[PDB]
């Protein structure tokens, strides 16, 4: 009677944990992806992540400068 | 798991919008119906755990643990409702507020699946019981308790939250499941030692071990008869708890680790069982009964053995029990005599014969008389650290047979003799306070029917 | 920190004095023109690190 | 009781803690208010940077 | 700047004694004239004569220190046959700290100098053993 | 003075702030220094008196001379490459003397010396300025040339920075010099993860300016400057007190208060980077703030001071003038743990 | 991972164009019951300071704090998930650019792999 | 020497009150003898009624999630296997060698 | 009387009301990690007739 | 980089170290902060002449009346700290104190 009406059976209890640690392990592996991602764009640059502004070259005047050699 | 926090949260609303001489009716009628709720967590399985969402875990180690915190706030209210009879009604709900908090913190302390999550928490009851012990205290000493009681923790668990976050760097998750099943042994390294010493100490300082025991008697002499009650019941074992989730991690570095910790412990429950015999003080020699135990449990944790988990849980568990019960006494007489001195008051038997029954049984099991769950943790530690060592034994012998002694010596003090002849305010003791006694009492010798109930996750 | 109002707003309040080769007036061309034209153009969207290297 | 728990056990970690922060915040906070030794300071740490992190 | 640094690493741990000793009372004096700078800058004690004595206590107590530490770690590495010990740096440091306490004139003070120079001198050893980062380059 | 030229000289500072945040060019980063410099003065010296004009002059001469190595540091830059953006320093020490000056400005040490002595100087609402408004701009710098600092010599005056405020909030009596060594020990605690992570930096910089509000306004409601005169204050506003004892274990750190989130990511941040001993002595190091508030908080609510006669027709009165945000204030600075994965909106 | 530099960023904008791709979150949300609950905890405190019924002295009061408090968290929520659904997108396309640098690692069976035993004793 | 020799104005330290003096039957719970009664009451209802005794017959009665006689009978009939076919009990081994891969010495 | 106990007696009701909450909100948490129901490898079974999922 | 611009960078450094030294006289504080200024104008505009940076020939006119302003500033306040003591000594402001 315990059992019938407070309680479940194991399967519930034992996917409920299967659920949760799968989305756990996902969880860390991405972890681990991230800070990797991190180390790899801040050093190279090539990443969109850790950009550091530049001249732009619209600001450049393109004419004739009164001197021929610019 | 919600079933018992929302219920936990609700009492703080209650209190406060409470007639104002309903309070102490309303809040251990409803502590009591919370208490019964949390009884449904003890039918755990030989399997993994009561999982039941990514944030909160039941185990058969954070069950017991979680029906004493829920059963001592009944027990608190009670023992509280009688100094704080001539205060504002603002402040007793003040009062109830923060003892309502504690439960709340330490309950989601037991479960907490997220190490980061148990930090948060375990670091959270701290200031509730600052706050009860530096402002409902009588002596001038409390602020300085309060100060020892904040920095040695804080101290202790500062190297903690930085092991803890470099932990999750490198592994990667800081979930109990994940680093259950993902465990990986620590070389033999001076950084491995460092992080060994530092997931350590911080649960260390809180048993208390023998050489940071200090704040430990300056917290439970000026503290109120609740902030005593919660420090030595449960407060005390969240160590204890630490330190058993947190060991996994740390093989196989913990058998060389170990002996600096284990030696401390071992003679420090003699130094404090031995300073027990000297005290003019009801409250210091309680608190340093309690270190004794708690150094117990310390060797136990360290052994780290089946039998060895098994006893320290049960030895939490009981000592959690009478240690609140012996406070509670203590502070019945106190309340009479205003002195706090063992030697003053004497020959209580002979005036109080029923309350000087209480003081019997509870320096009964104190004394972890059989079979008593104090002697059944007793015996499975000594069992466990002589296996580890045949030599450990004669420490043990020693530590009993000092326990007795000033258990008794406890006993015979202030029941046994002659009575002081110039007390006479010593008045029939009350249905509350005896209620008390039998509120704390009767669960020890219920539970030594069922021991598996409080013998943890390895049974 | 940087509020970038300038380019939300097309304001252009301070980037005419930034660089040397930007609409001097008079068609002035500074010392250096060619040399500073050839490496912002040469930076332009690269990025900062990637640029530096 | 005496000589371990209440003296030296007290020594070692709570009142060594204690007389040290106490030296040093002496030490720090005891200034006169006299902008001239700041600055003179101020000075000495500018040149000491200036040798020591390039 | 860093070249005393430069001269006090390049050599071996268990030889030239003589050399370490030297680079350790050149770092000490270096450390105990910016030390007699710095309290100059902050507190003028009487004059010219009372403040170059002050600089030049502070200074030959730190060389002296100094001195003492790379001696007596040097020479304890080369006796134990036993090289990247922090052991070795733990009592060479404390012998520096106990060379302090009879400076300072002072029981008390040269045991806390040996605890906290021989704790701190076995901790920059297992730091340059085990490559820890006082001051860590931002890497992510 | 007149509420006219008041409203004017608030303006003109916050006008300041924007053009420093707001502009790509280096004179126009000095110009709004500038601006900021001189709207700044009056207001200092609301109140007159020998206090306020010595406090003033102080934080002036000390202003002008980093105002000054900002202008060398960027005429340095100009030197060795003829650029004015707000970019990467492009050179050495040229960029040593820009971190001094934005460190003078800010007050971090060993440029701290004149911060309490401001402080005490002026009143409680100049201090309050002060103490929040006047961090936005330098810091904005030091995020935009973040990459650029010398890790050492940054995280080398954050770690004074903290000792110092440590050590030197310990000996406090007055409220003021409390509020100015905890502002110099948040700066430091700020400028040690700006060479990893900006957004911490503005993180712990919200925090702060959070709880520094809720404190002065709390300190503004009960007038007391003393520890004595604030122990006074619960004979009348025992929720006052409370509320104060609140934020004071707020700003020390402890979990699971607000306070406690920046000191924790900086650390996690901190941690990501191979960096231990630092963390772990500056958690050691703020051990000591928390000693000091903790004594501030037993001399205000923990305990019931002795109070004075007089005080009885104090409580026949009510504050006429009431601060509409100080509630938001408590709150935010108190409950807001929670929600600690927003700091992902980059504030 | 700063992304203030970001290509094709709009300078002042709170929430891109590109966000209203995501499920917004739901009125439900517990953030947003924790954001009203600090807005009333914002009321209950404004009522005892000014010395007023802390439970019921302004009605209008506490609701329009607990609706700005709802209103701001909700926005907030909406740019905190955007920024994390950036940062996971730029993660998952620079794992796929670079494949050099994140190589499929061999499955291995603990049958066969050969872990040190410590004993317990 | 004028000074009155008091420190400040005091109230004297009151005098401990009695529950029993203004009302025999006081059970040490409130002043008030009706809420006295009643706390006494819920107090005794809710501890030694509801939970003591509703909660011990509770755990009691808790059905076996720890799995004993499921364990008991397996190994009875796993015994009862055994011994028949003639296999020695249980084996040293707790996984079988053959799908364990060892990797070779060859030193 | 009616109406009037009430406006005394009417905090009892709250902790129960919590407590039916926490249940359901138990019971709403329980049905976001269902993505391994009838899957784990000691419990496949095949549904009943008039089954829909294994357990709620 | 010559030497003319080295010289300079030392007279700003000399003018600094001086403002540093503090021997009395706030004036020769604010001495020391328009030398100072003074070195920055001079290389400022040497530095832009020189690269025939035509737009930046505003900036060093700018400077100039930023900093003279500052100047003006400067000296109101010490007349008022001299309106309190009667002499612009560095010493009497003593009363704040770390
Ligand atoms: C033994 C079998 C019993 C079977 C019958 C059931 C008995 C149930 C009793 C439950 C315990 C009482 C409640 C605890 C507090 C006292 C309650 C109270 O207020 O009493 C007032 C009441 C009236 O008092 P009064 O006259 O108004 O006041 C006079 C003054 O106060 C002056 O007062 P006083 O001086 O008269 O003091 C009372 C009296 C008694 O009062 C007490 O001290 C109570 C506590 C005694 C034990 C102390 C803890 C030690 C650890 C034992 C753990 C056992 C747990 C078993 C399960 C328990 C479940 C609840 O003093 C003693 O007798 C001391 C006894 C010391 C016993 C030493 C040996 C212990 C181990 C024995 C073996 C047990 C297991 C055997 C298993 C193997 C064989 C089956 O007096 C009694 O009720 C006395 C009860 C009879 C004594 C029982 C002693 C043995 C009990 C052992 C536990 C139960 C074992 C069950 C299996 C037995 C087989
Ligand atoms: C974990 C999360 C879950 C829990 C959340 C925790 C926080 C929640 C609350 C946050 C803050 C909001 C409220 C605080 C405002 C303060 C007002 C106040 O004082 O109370 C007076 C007021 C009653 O007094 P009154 O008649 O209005 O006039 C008297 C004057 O107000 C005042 O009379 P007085 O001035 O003559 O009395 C003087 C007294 C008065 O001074 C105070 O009481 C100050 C109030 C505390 C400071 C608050 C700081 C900000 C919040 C921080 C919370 C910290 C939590 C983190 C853990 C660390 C713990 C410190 O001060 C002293 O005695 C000085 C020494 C005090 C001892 C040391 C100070 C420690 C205080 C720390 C308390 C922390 C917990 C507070 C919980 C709520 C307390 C009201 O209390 C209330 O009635 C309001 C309580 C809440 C209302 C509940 C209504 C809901 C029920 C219906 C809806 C059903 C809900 C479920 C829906 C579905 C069901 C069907
Ligand atoms: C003869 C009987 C002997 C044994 C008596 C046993 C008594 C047990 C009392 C202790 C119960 C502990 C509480 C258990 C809570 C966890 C279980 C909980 O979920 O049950 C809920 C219901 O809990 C009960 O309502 C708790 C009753 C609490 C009251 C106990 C009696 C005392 C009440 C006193 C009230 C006031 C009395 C009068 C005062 C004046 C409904 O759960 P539900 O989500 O469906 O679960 C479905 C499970 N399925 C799927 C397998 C079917
Ligand atoms: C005060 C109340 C109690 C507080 C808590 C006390 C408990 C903490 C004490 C820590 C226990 C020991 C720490 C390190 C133990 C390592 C083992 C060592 O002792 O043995 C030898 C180590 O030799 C020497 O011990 C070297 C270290 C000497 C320097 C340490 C200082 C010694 C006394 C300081 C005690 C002060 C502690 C409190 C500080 C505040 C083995 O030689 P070796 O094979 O080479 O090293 C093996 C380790 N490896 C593999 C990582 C390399
Ligand atoms: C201390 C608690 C925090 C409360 C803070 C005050 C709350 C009131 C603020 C009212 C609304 C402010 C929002 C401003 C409207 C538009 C903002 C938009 O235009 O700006 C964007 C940016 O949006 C804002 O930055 C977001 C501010 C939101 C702050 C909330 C985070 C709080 C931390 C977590 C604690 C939880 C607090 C919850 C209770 C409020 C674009 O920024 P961008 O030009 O591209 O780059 C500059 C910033 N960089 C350099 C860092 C990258
Ligand atoms: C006053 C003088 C005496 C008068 C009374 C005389 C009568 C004496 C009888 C009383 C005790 C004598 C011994 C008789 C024992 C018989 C009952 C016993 O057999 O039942 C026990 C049952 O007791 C319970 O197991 C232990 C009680 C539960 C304890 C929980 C504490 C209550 C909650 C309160 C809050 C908790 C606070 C502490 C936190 C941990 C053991 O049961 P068990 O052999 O297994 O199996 C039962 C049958 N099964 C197989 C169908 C299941
Ligand atoms: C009384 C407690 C016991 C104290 C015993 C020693 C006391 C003396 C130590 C004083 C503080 C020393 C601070 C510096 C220690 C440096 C240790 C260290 O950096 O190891 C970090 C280690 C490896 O570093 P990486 O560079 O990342 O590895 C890459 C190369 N393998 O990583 C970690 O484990 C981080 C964990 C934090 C270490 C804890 C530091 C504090 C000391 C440990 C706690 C012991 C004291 C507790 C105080 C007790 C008060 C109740
Ligand atoms: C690097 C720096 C690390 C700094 C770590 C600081 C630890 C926290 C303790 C700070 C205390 C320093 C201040 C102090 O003690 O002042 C002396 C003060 C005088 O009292 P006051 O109320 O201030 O006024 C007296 C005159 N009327 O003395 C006391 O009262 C002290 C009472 C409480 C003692 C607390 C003990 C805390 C230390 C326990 C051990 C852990 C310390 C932390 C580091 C441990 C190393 C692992």
């Amino acid at each position: 009677w315990i059992a019938r009406t407070f309680y479940d059976g194991p399967e519930k209890n034992y996917e409920k944990t299967m659920a949760i640690l799968q989305i756990e392990a996902e969880k860390a592996e991405l972890r681990l992806k991230e800070l990797e991602v991190r180390r790899l764009m801040r050093a190279r640059g090539d990443g969109p992540w850790y950009q550091y502004p530049t001249i732009d070259k619209a600001l450049i005047d393109h004419s004739p400068k009164t001197t021929p050699d610019n | 798991m919600l079933k018992i926090i929302i219920p936990t949260t609700m009492l703080l609303p209650m209190t406060w919008m409470s007639k104002h001489n309903m309070i102490w009716i309303n809040a251990t009628v409803h502590s009591l119906l919370i208490s019964l709720i949390s009884l449904s967590l003890l039918n755990q399985l030989g399997e993994n755990s009561l999982n039941f969402s990514l944030t909160f875990f039941s185990d058969s180690l954070s069950a017991p643990l979680l029906v004493l915190t829920t059963w001592l706030l009944p027990l608190m209210l009670m023992a509280s409702q009688s100094h704080l009879s001539k205060e504002t009604t603002t402040r007793k709900k003040l009062y109830i507020t923060m003892l309502i908090l504690l439960q709340l913190f330490l309950i989601m302390t037991f479960t907490a699946t997220e190490l980061i999550l148990f930090y948060i928490l375990f670091e959270a009851t701290l200031v509730p019981t600052l706050i009860i012990i530096t402002r409902w205290g009588n002596q001038t000493e409390r602020l300085n308790a309060g100060l020892y009681f904040l920095f040695y923790t804080l101290a202790g668990s500062l190297p903690l939250l930085v092991a803890l976050v470099y932990i999750q760097n490198t592994t990667g998750s800081l979930n109990f499941l994940i680093i259950h099943y993902w465990s990986h042994p620590l070389s033999n390294s001076w950084s491995n030692i460092f992080m060994w010493l530092a997931c350590i100490m911080a649960f260390m300082v809180k048993m208390p071990l023998y050489g940071l025991h200090l704040w430990l008697p300056k917290a439970h002499v000026e503290a109120p008869i609740a902030g005593s009650m919660v420090l030595a019941a449960v407060l005390l074992k969240l160590g204890g708890y630490g330190m058993m989730r947190i060991t996994t991690i740390l093989n196989p570095l913990t058998n060389y680790m170990a002996y600096p910790f284990l030696m401390l412990s071992m003679w420090g429950m003699i130094m404090t069982s031995s300073i027990c015999l000297r005290q003019t003080d009801l409250k210091s020699l309680i608190a340093y009964s309690s270190v004794s135990h708690m150094a117990l449990v310390i060797v136990a944790i360290m052994i780290q053995t089946p039998w060895s988990f098994m006893g320290a849980t049960a030895l939490m568990i009981a000592h959690g029990l009478t240690s609140s019960m012996l406070f509670c006494l203590a502070n019945t007489n106190y309340e009479r005599v205003h002195s706090r001195t063992m030697i003053l008051a004497r020959g209580l038997q002979t005036l109080l014969p029923l309350m000087a029954t209480w003081w019997l049984v509870a320096s009964l099991t104190n004394l972890a008389l059989p079979p008593s769950i104090n002697l059944i943790g007793e015996l499975f530690i000594i069992t466990a650290s002589f296996s580890w060592s045949n030599i450990t034994i004669i420490l043990m012998g020693m530590n009993m047979m000092i326990t007795a002694l000033y258990s008794l010596y406890m006993l015979i003090t202030t029941q046994r003799g002659k009575y002081t002849h110039h007390i006479n305010n010593i008045k029939p003791s009350f249905t509350r306070e005896n209620a008390l006694m039998a509120l704390h009492i009767l669960p020890l010798l219920l539970l030594t029917l069922n021991p598996k109930m409080i013998l943890g996750p390895l049974y | 920190p940087f509020f970038d109002v300038q380019k939300r707003l097309g304001l252009d309040l301070d980037r005419w004095m930034t660089i040397q080769s930007a609409e001097q007036p008079h068609k002035i061309p500074g010392r250096c023109h060619a040399f500073e034209k050839e490496w912002i153009e040469c930076a332009h969207g690269i990025g900062g690190i990637r640029a530096e290297k | 009781s005496s000589l371990l728990d209440l003296i030296w056990l007290e020594t070692i970690l709570p009142k060594t803690t204690s007389f040290i922060q106490m030296k040093m915040s002496i030490m720090v906070s005891n200034q006169k208010g006299l902008i001239k030794l700041y600055f003179l300071s101020f000075l000495i740490t500018i040149m000491i940077s200036m040798t020591l992190f390039n | 700047a860093k070249t005393l640094l430069h001269k006090y690493s390049d050599i071996p741990e268990g030889t030239e004694c003589h050399r370490k000793a030297y680079a350790s009372t050149s770092i000490g004096g270096a450390t105990g004239l910016i030390v007699s700078a710095y309290s100059i800058a902050l507190k003028p004690p009487a004059s010219f004569l009372e403040g170059v004595a002050r600089t030049g206590r502070y200074t030959f107590t730190s060389a002296a220190i100094g001195a003492i530490f790379g001696l007596t770690s040097c020479i304890s590495a080369q006796v134990r046959e036993k090289p990247d010990d922090p052991l070795n740096y733990f009592i060479g440091g404390c012998a520096g700290g106990l060379t302090l306490g009879a400076r300072t004139r002072s029981y008390g003070i040269g045991a806390a100098a040996c605890a906290y120079m021989g704790l701190t001198a076995a901790l920059v050893k297992m730091g340059q053993l085990e490559g820890w980062q006082v001051f860590a380059e931002p890497k992510v | 003075m007149n509420p006219i030229i008041y409203t004017t000289l608030i303006m003109t500072v916050m006008s300041g702030t924007m053009l420093v945040m707001i502009s790509s060019h280096w004179l126009l980063i000095w110009i709004g220094f500038e601006m900021n410099l001189l709207a700044m003065i009056p207001v200092l010296m609301k109140n007159f008196n020998p206090r306020a004009t010595e406090a003033a002059t102080k934080y002036f001469l000390t202003q002008a001379t980093a105002s000054m190595m900002l202008m060398m540091a960027i005429i340095i830059n100009l030197l060795y490459s003829g650029q004015w953006t707000i970019t990467k320093m492009f050179n050495p020490v040229a960029m040593t003397m820009m971190t001094m000056a934005l460190a003078m400005k800010l007050g971090l040490s060993p440029f701290h010396f004149w911060v309490p002595e401001v402080t005490q100087g002026i009143s409680l609402q100049a201090g309050l300025l002060l103490l929040t408004w006047q961090k936005l701009a330098p810091l904005s710098v030091l995020c935009q040339i973040s990459q650029s600092i010398n890790p050492n010599l940054m995280l080398t005056m954050a770690m004074l920075s903290i000792l110092i405020g440590g050590w030197g909030g310990l000996n406090q009596t007055q409220l003021r010099k409390i509020m100015a060594y905890s502002s110099i020990a948040h700066m430091g605690w700020m400028t040690a993860v700006l060479p990893y992570n900006t957004t911490m930096t503005i993180l712990n910089l919200l925090i702060y300016i959070t709880m520094t509000l809720a404190m002065f306004m709390l300190l503004i409601h009960s007038s007391a400057t003393t520890t004595l005169s604030l122990s006074h204050t619960w004979n009348k506003m025992p929720v006052i007190t409370s509320l104060m004892m609140v934020t004071l274990l707020s700003m020390g750190g402890l979990p699971p208060l607000s306070g406690f989130m920046p000191k924790w990511m900086i650390i996690q941040e901190m941690t990501k980077n191979e960096s231990i001993i630092m963390p772990t002595l500056m958690a050691m190091t703020a051990l000591l703030n928390l000693y000091f508030y903790m004594r501030l908080a037993y001399s205000s609510s923990l305990t019931m001071f002795p109070s004075t006669n007089n005080m009885k027709m104090k409580w026949q009165f009510e504050h006429t003038k009431q601060m509409k945000l100080l509630p938001t204030m408590i709150v935010l600075s108190t409950l807001v743990l929670p929600m600690t994965p927003a700091l992902s909106s980059l504030n | 991972t700063m992304m203030s530099g970001r290509p094709g960023r709009v300078p002042l904008q709170f929430l891109p164009n590109e966000a209203r791709s995501l499920p917004p979150p739901k009125l439900t949300d517990p953030r947003l019951v924790y954001m009203g609950f600090l807005g009333y905890c914002s009321g209950l405190i404004d009522n005892a300071i000014r010395r007023r019924p802390v439970v019921s002295a302004g009605l209008h009061r506490q609701l329009l704090y607990v609706t700005s408090f709802v209103f701001f968290g909700y926005y907030l929520l909406k740019r905190q998930d955007y920024m994390y659904a950036l940062r996971d997108h730029d993660m998952f396309a620079y794992v796929k650019s670079h494949p050099e640098d994140f190589p499929e690692k061999d499955k291995k069976t603990y049958g066969e792999i050969l872990e040190e035993f410590h004993p317990v004793r | 020497p004028p000074e009155p020799t008091i420190r400040l104005q005091e109230d004297p330290d009151p005098e401990d009150e009695n529950l029993y003096e203004k009302n025999p039957d006081s059970h040490g719970y409130d002043k008030d003898p009706i809420v006295d009664l009643w706390n006494m009451r819920v107090v005794f209802f809710f501890g030694f009624s509801i939970v003591l005794v509703l909660g011990s017959t509770f755990v009691a009665y808790l059905p076996d999630y720890r799995m004993q006689e499921w364990a008991r009978r397996e190994a009875e009939r796993l015994v009862k296997y055994r011994e028949a076919n003639g296999l020695p009990l249980m084996e040293s081994n707790c996984f079988d060698p053959n799908k364990i891969q060892l990797p070779e010495d060859e030193d | 009387n009616v109406l009037q106990i009430v406006r005394d007696h009417w905090v009892h009701i709250l902790v129960p009301v919590g407590f039916v909450f926490g249940c359901y909100l138990d019971r709403r948490s329980d049905e976001k990690l269902t993505a391994f129901r009838n899957k784990s490898l000691l419990f496949k079974r095949e549904l009943r007739p008039n089954e829909e999922v294994t357990w709620k | 980089m010559p030497l003319v611009y080295m010289n300079i960078i030392m007279a700003f450094a000399i003018a600094l170290a001086g403002l540093l030294m503090y021997r009395s006289h706030l004036m020769s504080s604010l001495l020391c902060l328009e030398g100072m200024m003074l070195s920055l104008f001079i290389m400022s505009t040497l530095i832009i002449l020189n690269t025939h940076f035509t737009l930046a020939n505003m900036m060093p006119i700018i400077l100039l009346v930023f900093a003279a302003c500052e100047a003006a500033l400067g000296l109101s306040l010490l007349v008022m700290v001299s309106n309190t003591y009667g002499t612009d000594y560095v010493q009497n402001l003593n009363l704040l104190q770390c």
